């Protein structure tokens, strides 16, 4: 998983 | 029961918002993974598989099946307290909960304020672009 | 930042209900000491000086200043658990309140249980009484 | 003090 831009 | 501000503290009001998410049986990060590691699902039309931290309000997207919804809140959002708590709900205090709701009021803000300063970035960029734009002209 | 249903479990919330009570400094039943003991005060235009049990729902009035509230809680409402707690509301634990929090519950609906018992045996006797009325003439 | 009746 990984972060929201 | 409990009011509405405080209901995803609990486990299982997490799970219950797994509606429509598509890891289950045979992946390691389900929604009793992922609501046990914090997260709730706040799809959108956009992106369909967000989670988020309902305690530091990290936000995780690109899920895969075998993920660690624990290991990836570690590897994304290295400080946030709820990891920390080793008791059960119930075997809390009223104190160390209230500790714990003060923690998130201020995590809450601290996220809100990091919104505002993404938004102002992206205006000013607008801006900049649209005076470079007409300093030619 | 704590829901209104459960500030009464707060002394200091309880405190503050006493506004315009008479028994001040020199008296036993002072609002520290009547929140201490778990009331609430109800005044009404008839009874001033009313006051409830935030856990049991038991009432009382023609409080006067010797008057032990602790003592006088026992004494009308012998078995409200809130006597029981020894514990402050932060040394709670979350089970812990939330069990008190379900016999209060239960209180209130075994004293609206109560009331509604009342008013229809009332009824039942006016009724009861008009009809014999009427069966006395024939 | 006494019991509301
Ligand atoms: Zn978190
Ligand atoms: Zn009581």
């Amino acid at each position: 998983a990984r972060t929201k831009q | 029961t409990l009011p509405p501000a405080w209901q995803p503290f609990l486990k299982d009001h997490r799970i219950s918002t797994f509606k429509n998410w598509p890891f289950l049986e045979g992946c390691a990060c389900t929604p009793e993974r992922m609501a046990e590691a914090g997260f709730i699902h706040c799809p959108t039309e956009n992106e369909p598989d967000l989670a988020q931290c309902f305690f530091c309000f990290a936000e995780l997207e690109g899920w895969e099946p075998d993920d660690d919804p624990i290991e990836e809140h570690k590897k994304h959002s290295s400080g946030c307290a709820f990891l920390s708590v080793k008791k059960q709900f119930e075997e809390l205090t009223l104190g160390e909960f209230l500790k714990l709701d003060r923690e998130r009021a201020k995590n809450k803000i601290a996220k809100e304020t990091n919104n505002k300063k993404k938004e102002f970035e992206e205006t000013a960029k607008k801006v900049r672009r649209a005076i470079e734009q007409l300093a030619a002209m």
